[PDB]
DNA sequence: ATCAATATCCACCTGCAGATTCTACCAAAAGTGTATTTGGAAACTGCTCCATCAAAAGGCATGTTCAGCGGAATTCCGCTGAACATGCCTTTTGATGGAGCAGTTTCCAAATACACTTTTGGTAGAATCTGCAGGTGGATATTGAT
DNA sequence: ATCAATATCCACCTGCAGATTCTACCAAAAGTGTATTTGGAAACTGCTCCATCAAAAGGCATGTTCAGCGGAATTCCGCTGAACATGCCTTTTGATGGAGCAGTTTCCAAATACACTTTTGGTAGAATCTGCAGGTGGATATTGAT
């Protein structure tokens, strides 16, 4: 699965971000990042979830996560 | 007649007051906290829009969209500082690529 | 006579193009596949309403596309042009994500 | 399901009566608003406490404004906020 | 005005797991400010738990969320263990 | 006679006093009886963790009295710990000795 | 009170390098540091006094400064909070 | 006695000596002076309770320490040993300071 | 400079997703008038601790000489990432049972609230107590020249 | 390597500040005891909207090739660390006036707490409406080879 997030797809962010070249090693020392990114909100939306005692992961759960990682997202009313 | 008139606002000052109250952030709400509140909140939402409405304009736009919010923040000092830990669905970024970067001559 | 062109004019062009659009740029299914993986270690036989992965999606991404920003800074520190792992490891270490 | 969508839209024709908002725009615009409504309140909330005060007064959305605002930016927020409650007061 | 502190209760403590180590003013300070600054983050997740449901109370519940959230994992662990163990104790009692 | 809250939980810390924090502090309308005691535990607990390790760096440094250099190597040296207050400052803590290899001279 | 950031010796400057265990320091550092500095004060003695304005009070307490410091993320412990 | 110690052999010793200790590295009276100035040329009349001004100073050492880290950190990214003022730049930048 | 293979740009065109003007419904607001209650300003003031000023003195800052190492610039090789064209497998997109999130109601276990009784955590505070900071000599490293 | 110049590590030694120990007043807790209120778990229900299955789109994976980039090696010199002499100004010790922080009593504007009434923002199932996403055409700029 984090597999899935492709050399073409990793490429495509490195270059919104001003990225002109990209040594090989960087697709996977990249997903790595991505993956503790996930995890660290993931856990704690998911946290949420079940102090409300429900078995789906909603747009706010996440929103508050993100508020307690430190990054505010605006969208979703959080 | 509402206090957002008495006020002179747009912004809903009996609402303000209201969850003020529902927020626990104190025993008591003083009667012009929720007015003065009430004018921040308006005024910065206008002073947004205003640039994000500016944003369209130049995209030769007339409906504003995230990405003249993100355009609207992020090329003002103040704002982009206010929001500087906030990150906006849709918005993109500010056009810029290091000069070194680009080719020679 | 077939037309080629040089190493890093595409890619300027790439930078150009995409600062400039907003579109996500991972695949939305690959990326729900991941999420749900994750949090299939955290909680079993979960679901997410659509707008909770795309929140995340939406994080995601602009996460990342700053960390490639600081990358790309470290990397001229270094008097390159090319971002490597230790680029992030660094632009990381410095914002108190890693040690 | 509340929001300020409705007086976001209303402050938006006063500034730009021709200008439109797509929805997630006003989302976000909605975000926006919530957000500093709980910073405000929080350190709000904070100067009242470290104070042993039991009540939150303009006094201290004013300070708390100074405090999470950027210098202009602050500056026009008080001139705002001072205009509302003293308009507001000065009225039957 | 009697300015309340954390420093007798950390001072058992202290005495419970080296008997016979003492602990300077400026240490005990910082202890202090370390407690204080747990009460107010565990608190304040809870505070907002709560509101996050539309609950006026805040439990054990709500403070064993905070834990979790707020704690590093294997701290966490063991924070959750003295608390359930503590409550349940408290419980059966009367 | 009365028995304290404290007492009936089998802890050191203040069920009493962090109930009464809770109200005051104003976090909700109201405050179940679990709250002061399960909080009271965790912050009891807490403080005896580092209260261990910290100790030990006093025993490290042939010390009897703890003192803030003590907890400062209690925390930086703990993974959790440190990651814990990460953004916190310990008044005269100094800082964890570490040199970076690059820095040292020779080879081999 | 007219040049005091000039208090800030190179050899303090030096000395605060060391215990961040640089080895080296170019000759541009200090006044490099000087500014950074003056910032970090400004950025906190400004809440702080922020702080001890809305109390009605003349002397900055060091709660004041804790306070101040905890809003900018910059927790202190050892002053009472 | 025409003993001279090599350039570093010194520097080293400097680390791990105040690597080693505490105290604050700042003169007290100077910093305070600092202090002053800056709380003034910002606002009059004002007072202190020296556990202010040493809650400023103990702030402050610790921020200005942690800092140089980070930029000793940029410097050996970039293949040097001596740091400079670009490297206090890309770490402020990274860390959020002034990017 | 000379094509020319391409990417980029502009003005125009159109339909449809998503914004909008709509009439209705109504519970939840928000406001109004009454009675009760109390937070916290004002004024008098006890008293902590902040600014200040003195004076002696050495720990440190300043300023200089000077040489070597580390930064910076140039050169150059060969490793590898960028550009492509190639082949097609996965992602995207529209459709349908049902798992739940969410609305509504119930009654009791648990949280206010007001009353007394009681124990304890703080502290001025004179007393007592003791880890260790700081001065010390001497046995043991570590550096650097030869 | 041998060796001289020094820094360093270590244990013993003990005045002294800073910590442990206390008699004692004690106000403010914290606890025990009813009386009254209520938040929120439960069980039952319904209609979202989510996971799942199928089909047309539209990347992504791939191997080839070579340009251009990192970094190794070599060099010049500028500049930073070391060492030293000089003496300034921070530090330490103290004593002092008095600013202003902080404790207490008093009482009034402002806030809570219903009660009663009027209003509005949210939602919904409907209808007309529209800004602009892209799709075409043709002109012009950009890039790259010769």
């Amino acid at each position: 699965n984090i597999q899935g997030i492709t050399k073409p797809a990793i490429r495509r962010l490195a270059r919104r971000g001003g990225v002109k070249a990209i040594s090989g090693l960087i697709y996977e020392e990249t997903r790595g990042v991505l993956k503790v990114f996930l995890e660290n909100v993931i856990r704690d939306a998911v946290t949420y979830t079940e102090h409300a005692k429900r078995k789906t992961v909603t747009a706010m759960d996440v929103v508050y996560a993100l508020k307690r990682q430190g990054r505010t997202l605006y969208g979703f009313g959080g | 007649k509402t206090r957002s008139s008495r006020a002179g606002l747009q912004f809903p000052v009996g609402r303000v007051h209201r969850l003020l109250r529902k927020g626990n952030y104190a025993e008591r709400v003083g009667a012009g906290a929720p007015v003065y509140l009430a004018a921040v909140l308006e005024y910065l939402t206008a002073e947004i829009l205003e640039l994000a409405g500016n944003a369209a304009r130049d995209n030769k736009k007339t409906r504003i969209i995230p990405r003249h919010l993100q355009l609207a923040v992020r090329n003002d000092e103040e704002l982009n500082k206010l929001l500087g830990r906030v990150t906006i669905a849709q918005g993109g970024v500010l056009p810029n690529i290091q000069s070194v970067l680009l080719p020679k001559k | 006579k077939p037309h080629r062109y040089r190493p890093g004019t595409v890619a300027l062009r790439e930078i150009r193009r995409y600062q400039k659009s907003t579109e996500l740029l991972i695949r939305k299914l690959p990326f729900q596949r991941l999420v749900r993986e994750i949090a299939q270690d955290f909680k079993t036989d979960l679901r997410f309403q659509s707008s909770a992965v795309m929140a995340l999606q939406e994080a995601s991404e602009a996460y990342l596309v700053a960390l490639f920003e600081d990358t790309n800074l470290c990397a001229i520190h270094a008097k390159r042009v090319t971002i490597m792992p230790k680029d992030i490891q660094l632009a990381r270490r410095i914002r108190g994500e890693r040690a | 399901k509340e929001s300020y969508a409705i007086y976001v839209y209303k402050v938006l024709k006063q500034v730009h009566p021709d200008t439109g908002i797509s929805s997630k725009a006003m989302s976000i615009m909605n975000s926006f608003v919530n957000d500093v409504f709980e910073r405000i309140a929080g350190e709000a909330s904070r100067l009242a406490h470290y104070n042993k005060r039991s009540t939150i007064t303009s006094r201290e959305i004013q300070t708390a404004v100074r405090l999470l605002l950027p210098g202009e930016l602050a500056k026009h927020a008080v001139s705002e906020g001072t205009k509302a409650v003293t308009k507001y007061t000065s009225a039957k």
